[PDB]
């Protein structure tokens, strides 16, 4: 009668609503590619300022949570700063119990089960947002974990998200199955933000501007964005290419 | 005065070879006043026995509180609880009740079946696990009860050997101690056959 | 809004008839038999398992005897699922009666009160009934041995013999045409075993479906000593009354 | 906030609970999962499901620890078995072994993960668990025992058993192939077998997840020095070693 | 014991001792009183010391949280959120911290925060128990903007003095320099400031 | 399939929307229009405020109430919800306030605001926000400038408007940072601000209106959220006059 | 009670008493004293000795819930930093000053905590009633960069200082000695001094000594049904 | 449909159709009518009983000593706003010596009709009230709707038949407020004023209530003989 | 420590007439030898035709001479402008005395 309006089963043991929540993951449009490197993380996402007024600056979907860890967020983006604040106090609240930084292994984790909590109640609406979360770790290595709106998590070498991502994906997967190794080698960071926009303007098909970019890499111990002033400067180095 | 002295009470319990024995009083007393020779300070759930000395009303309290413990263990896995196991679930009772605890002292005596080893544990007030495959005593003549017990006492006795020391142990700090006495029952336990025997000995 | 999606479990029709009860007692019809005879002497209780397979364990199966009491059992005949809730909860009720008046509860008193809890959630919360019906069989000082079968409503009533579960009708019947009160615990299970084969949802009555438990005053020292077979003493038992 | 205090499992009109019905029917979409009870031991393999090939899956686990006696897998959601696993262990740890001082026996943490089951169709607000798990595990009294819990919230003992979308074919395969007497290397090599008229996708021990709770190990104990205990029971294979016994088939 | 702070025109330097006594047992004798509650700010530690432990590591929760949602706190800041904890369990909770730090806006500052829990800003400060015989030559010699080598022996030769007529300071003289250059960290070993 | 997805909010619609969110929108269309430029100095704020019958009292009823001593909030919409919002923020930095001794960023309650409006999507139990505020002011970090949809969606700006008058109010704001490109002080801001609620007046041309100008700019007030008021005012009422003759 | 922690080049090596006491008089000749958090997170205690048992099982539970929901090991500062926190609440009601030692990934490590929220660091501390004279031994002999065979030593005359001088400590030495990616090698009962001698006589006695008022026999068994 | 039934959900017009249905509960109340100046405000209250045995209904209610408020929408759910009103106009004076503000007690009241408007099983307060008092910024006369929105008014009247009362005071609006110092009139120009609302309904001793709040006169109202002078 | 209660002194005389009453107090107001004040009341109308002393220790006097006042408003209030009596006034002072019982109110009042 009802089913598809709540969060019970189905008769043929699906969750509808729950299937909903991947098809609302694209609303935003924004296309985001996410590489290993050597002793370096890089994910490189698309920004876009619909008009004049607005400003570039505030306009993100790269979002700081912990020092070292960051979040690259698809869809929409009242639900992003939801799942980011919530993400963000969790991270606080381990380094006050157990007195270390937190492993992006367990907050991938610790994410997945909150996720799950609303679609395990009624009237609880579960989070319409696939977070990527790129770290380097001090015993895990370089690590990507990708959440999505199930409760769900897996890590990877590489991943790409938003509506366009299956071009994406499997430029991705030629270079790793040409290579046969796990992770993109390189010691020197620059470049494998520079990897990684060339393989994006080949799978998207479009050339880009500084404003088009907006570009965030987890080096040890730390997590920045580059200013788009620094991101002229890796557009260069494709010409190098 | 003191929380645990003012009914007295002793339990003492000693290992042999292949059996143990424990072993109390049976004096209620109110201060000064006798008011029984007949109250049991040791009882059986299974075939591990729980001695439990100091305030008279926690001793019954807690025994009633073991009963429905060790009831629930036996239905959920279908055997009588082990010696071992149980000496745990005594620690942790004392502990909840950290503050304003149960002024007792008790003794767990067994001998596992799992693998047929003599084993016996301790408790204070709060609750510390005293390991020992010697004995242990516990009460208000527990003073006397740990200098004369370790005198006689050979390491290792047969069955009856061990009835002729746990006995003379309990009697000699008994009639040295004013609020002790009056009365005893000493209890040998072998494999699978308990003797309750209660002693002759001196009632002023 | 949160008003739209409420079932509303607690609500007399305009018949006078409460929905989820009459759907209870419908539902444990699916579930296997449950039988329970009451001798002058003990109680036997002797169910039919609700599934049974070539590869499934079924020597520590425990779905149909579980025991409250030392000296109280219970046969089962609804979803094991929500039997377990309430064995655990009378369990507990038993234990507490013998911890306070250092005496073992007479089986009126436990058994009226496994009905309160039941009859609680269709009376009150929006909460589903549990799905179980129990026969106990128990015995007290009191008055020796008693037999009675509870339902998800909340009532109970007093049998010499009685069946729950799964041809309901057939078994009660057959249990009124042989019924003496000669019978002693003999002739107890022999009856027990003849009804099942009667019963029976299968190609004949065989260990490997049945449960099977008495308490007797044929035990040691004058006492009831509780006795849950093993299926190797089924086996053996079911070659005695013939039917094998 | 809340406003939902009346449930959402249902009896309907000719008997049976209409939502623990629909939850069985999720876990026999998931993937396929045995678990094969020896004299010597318990082995339970799974398959491992990627989203991609460029998601690992050596950083997911289909195959837990509970305890270090006792492991679990499953057949059915994954997100349900996250959150199943985790309730477990708290619930292991806390409603038994603080007061008891070791760890619980296999039934009796069985029977305690079964009461979860429970308040999922039971209480407002929630519906039922998606997951059918083996609990596979050794205790003291039981020897080695094998369980299976469901969503119903019943459990059944086992002499070995199969769930997910290959349990029809698994269990016709398992009948002819258990016998009364299995040697733990045997029972491994059952297990592997059966997977393997499961499996249509690759097969490489990256691919396929098998765990053991065979006997006992001092090295992964930790320490030594105390001969009372005596370490994991429990102890899963990385995948070479899985690897080596695939072409040993 | 002693704890101190002074303000220069760089940033900030602060000093402290290492000797913790309990009764007339030293417990420990190479305590580092010196804390890091942010990575620019860190705090000087006395009174008692499982309570001024306990305080610190929940400022620590607040700041680090500070930082990831509303941009990096201030001297100011700092100290504010470890008075609202000293005043709101002053009966029970019984803390002197000095809150010194290195702002790029506002460079050196310093907050001496007494038992009670009021905040007050000071060009140097001294809490203590120590710090009861070196008041009189801390104002006398001190001056406000003071070069960086003379910031430095200001705040040994106080602890020297301090060490001197104290018998609850002593060890190691710990130094940790707050600036725009980073985090240095100076250690002074007891024959290097006896010799004089 | 199925009937629905409009009767409770905690629902998605399958296309990837909401509803109720969805329609909530259309409810800050009825509303009236009100601008924000936001200005190198500060930000400066304006709003229409209709004027029904002679029977109401001018200058004397507002829709630009004080948040903190250095934030307008000026909201458009249902007005008892929009002032519920204000309500709430100003609860919120209080605590900030109390909690941390500075006066509350805007950045940082651009972050809290938009966290509670969020909220609100997320359960069935309480309504959707059917307003949409536009806030902004001056602290340490510059002035800033931030429009809150109830979608619980914000964004960075420096001009922005909402309400019946947004398309011409958007278009007219486009012009007006593409007529100075190295900006405006907010002296001359207060001057724009009365021609541009002028141009959204006729969309509302069967109404006639009292126009409320406030300012927050650093130089001009010392960063401080007021009125403005007296002759400042009258000269950007003439100014605004001419213009839409 | 003495009980050192001593760090070295390698690892730490952390030695106690076997002495449990109650009041003036020995309960136990020998028990343990170090007791297990986690494989690789030893600690032992001196103070209260029931709230010595409780505590280190209590936050030994809550650790090994939280090593195996990271899936990786348990830090030294994991455990340190949930005794710390959780003493603090009953403002030092409950009576303990362990010495926490233990080696991880991320080094070797060797803290103590008082029973409030105090927690100190060397490469050498000690709690206890021997405390005092442990302490002196140790800043003779010692010298930093230690080898195992070093540590050891030093180790067990640190504590035998502790059985001489002290009453409160007394009879065998236990010793357990971490090093950093080797297996924790618990040596219970490594040096024992003060081994008792043969006494005097037996004091055994013939059968029918002491006198009997009635016996019986009780019964420990089920109920059984011929 | 059920957007009709739930005060919880939006409407695909855009409304709340509670609130509206709501906003009818004023139009079947009574007639009222209120009219202030600089000096003194006035409410002339139409109250009506329901048969010849039956009383008339009290449409005035005294807030306080120098606030009043008088009702036209429904009489239960204005007991629950009366009290309201009283509860923090004795805080007010309680805590901050200040007799409690009429323009900041507006704002009070919107922010309680709302919060049950945007909750389920709540509703927005069917009652309409008028609201009337005298502090350090004259007199003032507030509409409150059961909106919660609140404005401000030199006079406006709310009820039944509530627009052709607005008409008489559209015209006669600066005619009384250049009255001061002269209750007499300003009491006067609002027995005109209700007169426009009638329908042989009349105005006598029983069917007349007055309340005034002056600069130089407290919270008074005048029923039976003493609106019998102005009648 | 703390110490709650004190003492402002003054004194206060209510003579109850045969057909007027009057009630007097000296305004005296004191803390130990120093005089806070030369005037300061201690006699406070209530209106409704009842005057209230609360003389003793001012803090107290200040606050249950306040409480009455409301009662007074609020009697007002709910029956309806009916007249408030000194014969129910004194009932309604018992249980704002007694309402403190354990942290007791300081003050002898006399109306």
């Amino acid at each position: 009668g009802y089913d598809r309006h709540i969060t019970i089963f189905s008769p043929e043991g699906r969750l509808y609503q729950v299937e909903y929540a991947f098809k609302a993951t694209n609303q935003t449009n924004i296309n985001s590619l996410a590489v290993r490197g050597k002793d370096c993380t890089v994910v490189i996402s698309q920004k876009k300022v619909p008009d004049k007024l607005l400003d570039p600056t505030t306009v993100s979907y790269i979002f700081c949570i912990s020092r070292t860890i960051g979040m690259v967020v698809n869809g929409p983006i009242p639900d992003a700063r939801n799942a980011a604040l919530r993400a963000k106090a969790e991270a606080a609240e381990f380094r006050y119990k157990y007195g270390y930084d937190m492993p992006c292994d367990v907050l991938a984790k610790r994410m997945a089960n909150l996720s799950q909590i609303y679609t395990q109640r009624a009237y609880m609406r579960p989070l319409g947002v696939i977070l990527t979360f790129v770290s380097v770790d001090e015993e895990l290595g370089p690590s990507i974990y990708k959440t999505d709106p199930a409760g769900y998590y897996v890590g990877y070498k590489a991943t790409a998200t938003g509506p366009k991502q299956q071009e994406i994906t499997t430029n991705l997967e030629n270079h790793f199955k040409k290579s046969k190794i796990d992770h993109i080698n390189e010691e020197s960071w620059e470049k494998v933000v520079e990897f990684a926009i060339t393989h994006m303007i080949d799978a998207l098909g479009t050339e880009f501007s500084k404003n088009d970019l907006e570009v965030g890499v987890a080096t040890k111990d730390k997590f920045f964005t580059l200013s788009a002033e620094n991101i002229e400067e890796r557009l260069v180095a494709i010409a190098e290419q | 005065s003191d929380p645990s002295s003012i009914n007295g009470g002793i339990v003492v319990a000693m290992t042999g070879k292949d059996c143990v024995a424990i072993a109390c009083d049976l004096r209620l007393g109110s201060q000064s006043l006798g008011v029984s020779n007949k109250f049991e300070k040791i009882f059986h759930y299974g075939h591990v026995f729980l001695g439990i000395t100091g305030l008279a009303t926690d001793v019954t309290t807690l025994n009633e509180m073991f009963r429905y413990k060790t009831n629930l263990y036996k239905l959920k896995e279908e055997r009588a609880i082990e010696p071992e196991t149980f000496t745990q679930l005594v620690s942790s009772s004392l502990y909840e009740r950290r503050f304003g605890p149960y002024f007792v002292g008790p003794v767990v005596a067994g001998i596992n079946s799992k693998s047929g080893k003599p084993f016996i544990a301790g408790f204070d007030l709060i609750g510390c696990i005293d390991e020992a495959k010697d004995f242990i005593v516990s009460g208000t003549a527990s003073d006397q009860l740990f200098g004369m017990c370790e005198s006689l006492y050979e390491p290792n006795l047969e069955p009856e050997d061990l009835f002729e020391t746990i006995s003379q142990a309990l009697l000699n700090a008994a009639d040295r101690d004013a609020l002790s006495g009056w009365g005893a029952v000493v209890y040998i336990i072998k494999k699978d056959e308990v003797v309750k025997r209660y002693l002759k000995m001196r009632q002023d | 809004g949160s008003r739209r999606y409420d079932s509303r479990t607690t609500i007399f029709s305009p018949e006078g008839r409460l929905y989820q009860v009459e759907y209870a007692l419908e539902s444990i019809s699916h579930a296997g038999t449950a039988i329970g005879i009451m001798a002058s002497d003990g109680i036997v209780l002797a169910a039919e398992r609700k599934v049974t397979s070539t590869l499934l364990e079924q020597d520590t199966s425990t779905e149909k005897l579980y025991k409250l009491n030392d000296k109280i059992a219970v046969a089962v005949a609804g979803l094991t699922a929500d039997a377990e809730i309430l064995i655990n909860t009378a369990r507990i009720h038993a234990q507490n009666y013998l911890k306070t008046y250092n005496e073992d509860i007479p089986v009126e008193i436990l058994v009226r009160r496994l009905s309160d809890i039941k009859q609680g959630y269709t009376q009150h919360g929006g909460l589903r009934p549990f799905g179980v019906s129990f026969i106990y069989a128990g015995y007290d000082d009191r008055y020796g041995y008693q037999l009675y079968t509870s339902n998800p409503s909340g009532n109970y009533t007093g049998w010499k013999a009685i069946s729950v579960g799964a041809n309901t009708s057939a078994a009660q019947t057959l249990l009124q045409m042989d019924y003496k009160d000669d019978m002693k615990v003999d002739d107890a299970i022999e009856l027990a075993l003849k009804t099942l084969s009667k019963t029976t949802d299968s190609s004949a009555l065989t260990y490997d479906r049945l449960e099977f438990a008495t308490i007797r005053k044929g035990a040691n020292d004058g006492e009831v000593y509780q006795k849950i077979f093993k299926p190797q003493e089924i086996k053996d038992i079911l070659v005695k009354t013939g039917i094998t | 906030t809340d406003r939902y205090s009346f449930s959402l499992t249902t009896f309907s009109p000719s008997g049976k609970l209409g939502q623990i019905d629909y939850a069985l029917t999720a876990v026999k979409q998931g993937v396929t999962s045995l678990g094969i009870k020896a004299t010597n031991g318990v082995v339970i393999a799974t398959e491992k499901k990627s989203s991609s090939p460029l998601a690992m899956s050596e950083t997911l686990s289909k195959v837990s620890l509970l305890t270090p006696d006792i492991g679990a897998v499953y057949s059915g959601m994954g997100p349900d078995y996250r959150v199943l696993v985790d309730k477990s262990r708290k619930v292991a740890h806390t409603s038994y072994k603080r007061i008891y001082g070791e760890y619980p026996p296999t039934k009796l943490l069985v029977s305690e993960v079964a009461k979860i089951m429970q308040e999922a169709t039971q209480s407002g607000g929630v519906r039922p668990f998606g997951v059918s798990l083996l609990i596979a595990g050794h205790d003291e009294f039981n020897g080695f025992s094998l369980y299976q819990v469901d969503p119903s919230g019943s459990y059944f003992p086992w002499k070995a058993t199969a769930i997910g979308k290959g349990s029809v074919a698994a269990k016709t395969f398992l009948e002819k192939r258990w016998n009364d007497e299995l040697e733990l290397e045997d029972a491994i090599h059952i297990a592997l077998l059966t997977l393997k008229e499961s499996v249509e996708g690759e097969f490489n021990g990256d691919t396929i997840e098998l765990a053991i709770i065979g006997d006992e190990n001092p090295d992964l104990l930790g320490y030594t020095g105390i001969p009372t205990d005596k370490g994991p029971r429990f102890r899963k294979l990385t995948s070479q070693e899985i690897n080596d016994r695939l072409e040993a088939l | 014991t002693s704890i101190m702070a002074v303000t220069f025109k760089d940033g900030v330097i602060l000093g402290a001792d290492s000797r913790t006594t309990t009764g007339a047992y030293i417990a420990n004798r190479v305590t580092d009183k010196l804390t890091r509650v942010h990575d620019k700010i860190w705090c000087c530690r006395s009174g008692s010391a499982a309570d001024t432990q306990a305080i610190a590591d929940i400022v620590q929760y607040h700041l680090e949280l500070y930082t990831s949602q509303y941009g990096t706190p201030s001297t100011e800041t700092a100290a504010s959120v470890f008075k609202e904890l000293c005043y709101e369990n002053k009966d029970n909770l019984t803390a002197g911290i000095i809150v010194a730090g290195y702002d790029d806006k506002n460079k050196g500052e310093v907050y001496t925060i007494p038992l009670g829990g009021s905040v007050h800003k000071l060009p140097y400060a001294i809490a203590g128990s120590g710090s009861t015989f070196i008041y009189g030559y801390c104002d006398k010699n001190f001056r406000e903007n003071m070069s960086k080598e003379e910031t430095v022996d200001f705040i040994k030769h106080s602890l020297s003095q301090a060490i001197k007529w104290d018998g609850s300071s002593g060890g190691v003289i710990r130094m940790v320099v707050l600036t725009a250059a980073g985090v240095e960290r100076l250690i002074f070993y007891p024959d290097e400031y006896e010799q004089l | 399939i199925g009937t629905g997805y409009d009767l409770s909010n905690s629902v998605f619609s399958p296309d990837g929307r909401n509803f109720q969110v969805e329609y909530a929108v259309k409810a800050v269309e009825n509303g009236t229009t009100s601008i924000g430029i936001k200005c190198n100095d500060g930000v400066v704020f304006a709003v229409e405020k209709l004027i029904t019958s002679k029977l109401l009292v001018p200058q004397k009823n507002v829709k630009i109430q004080v948040v903190d001593r250095h934030i307008g909030c000026v909201y458009s919409g249902l007005i008892p919800d929009g002032r519920h919002l204000v309500n709430r923020g100003r609860e919120e930095a209080a605590s900030f306030k109390k909690l941390y001794k500075t006066p509350i960023p805007i950045p940082a309650f651009a972050d809290r605001l938009g966290q509670y409006v969020q909220a609100h999507t997320l359960y069935n139990s309480v309504r959707p926000f059917g307003v949409s505020t536009i806030f902004g002011g001056v602290d340490k970090n510059g002035a800033h400038l931030y429009m809150l949809e109830p979608s619980g969606s914000y964004w960075g700006y420096k001009g922005a408007a909402t309400g019946k008058g947004r398309q011409s109010a958007k278009a007219e704001l486009e012009k007006l940072v593409d007529h100075h490109p190295e900006g405006l002080s907010a002296r001359e801001a207060v001057k724009q601000a009365a021609k541009i609620i002028y141009l959204a007046h006729e969309d509302n041309k069967e109404k006639d209106f009292e126009l409320e100008i406030s300012w927050c700019s650093l130089s001009e007030t010392n960063g401080l959220h007021k009125f403005v008021k007296g002759d400042l005012l009258q000269e950007a009422i003439d100014f605004a006059q001419k213009e839409i003759n | 009670t003495t009980i050192v922690g001593v760090k070295f080049n390698n690892g730490v090596v952390i030695a106690a008493d076997t002495r449990s006491t109650q009041g003036p008089i020995v309960a136990d000749k020998n028990c343990a004293k170090l007791h297990r958090i986690s494989p690789k997170i030893w600690c032992a205690g001196a103070g209260t000795a029931a709230d010595t048992e409780a505590v280190t099982q209590l936050i030994g539970s809550n650790i090994e819930l939280h090593s195996l929901y990271t899936s990786r090991e348990p830090r030294v500062v994991s455990a340190l930093q949930m005794l710390k926190q959780h003493l603090f609440k009953y403002q030092g009601h409950i009576g303990a000053y362990l010495i926490v030692a233990g080696v991880d990934p991320t080094g070797s490590h060797l803290f103590s905590i008082h029973a409030h929220g105090s927690t100190d660091v060397g490469y050498y501390l000690s709690l206890g009633s021997g405390s005092l004279a442990a302490m002196a031994v140790l800043e003779s002999h010692w010298k930093q960069d230690l080898t195992k065979e070093e540590a050891i030593k030093l180790a067990s005359d640190a504590i035998q200082a502790g059985i001489w001088n002290d009453l409160g400590s007394g009879s065998n030495v236990d010793v357990c000695v971490m090093e950093i990616g080797k297996d924790a090698e618990y040596l219970r009962n490594y040096l024992t001094p003060n081994v008792r001698e043969e006494k005097q006589k037996s004091y055994k006695f013939p059968r029918g000594t002491t006198a009997v008022l009635k016996e019986s026999i009780v019964n420990i068994c089920d109920i059984q049904e011929e | 449909n059920n957007y009709d039934g739930d005060t919880v959900t939006f409407s695909p017009t855009g409304r709340l159709f509670q609130v509206e249905y709501a906003l009818e509960a004023i139009k079947q109340g009574s007639v009222t009518v209120g009219l202030r100046s600089n000096t003194h405000a006035v409410l002339v209250a139409l109250k009506r009983n329901a048969d010849e045995l039956s009383s008339y209904q009290k449409k005035i209610i005294k807030c306080d000593e120098h606030m009043g408020l008088s009702l036209a929408g429904l009489a239960p759910d204005a007991r629950v706003l009366s009290n309201y009103l009283r509860q923090q106009c004795n805080y007010s004076s309680l805590v901050f010596n200040r007799k409690l503000a009429v323009e900041r007690a507006g704002h009070l009241l919107c922010d309680k009709a709302q919060k049950n408007t945007q909750s389920y099983g709540g509703r927005p307060y069917g009652v309409g009230l008028l609201i009337i008092g005298y502090d350090k910024s004259g007199a003032h006369l507030l509409e409150f709707q059961p909106s919660g929105n609140v404005t401000e008014l030199y006079g406006t009247a709310i009820g039944a038949r509530s627009q052709g009362a607005k008409t008489y005071l559209e015209r006669t609006l600066d005619t009384f407020i250049k009255i001061d110092g002269n209750p007499d009139e300003l009491i006067k120009a609002g027995v005109e004023a209700i007169s426009q609302s009638l329908r042989d309904e009349s105005l006598t001793v029983d069917n007349l209530s007055i309340a005034i709040v002056g600069k130089d006169t407290p919270f008074t109202i005048y029923d039976g003989e003493a609106v019998a002078k102005y009648i | 420590q703390f110490n709650p209660y004190g003492d402002n002194g003054g004194t206060i005389l209510g003579i109850a007439g045969e057909d007027f009453a009057v009630l007097a107090g000296d305004t005296r107001n004191i803390t130990d030898y120093s005089i806070n004040s030369r005037y300061e009341p201690k006699v406070f109308d209530c209106g409704d035709n009842i005057v209230m002393s609360a003389n003793g220790f001012a803090a107290d006097g200040d606050a249950l001479v306040k409480r009455f006042k409301n009662s007074v408003k609020w009697y007002h209030f709910d029956h309806n402008d009916k007249k408030l009596s000194i014969n129910s006034a004194a009932r309604n002072i018992q249980h704002l005395l007694y309402g403190k019982r354990f942290f007791p109110y300081y003050v002898h009042t006399i109306i």
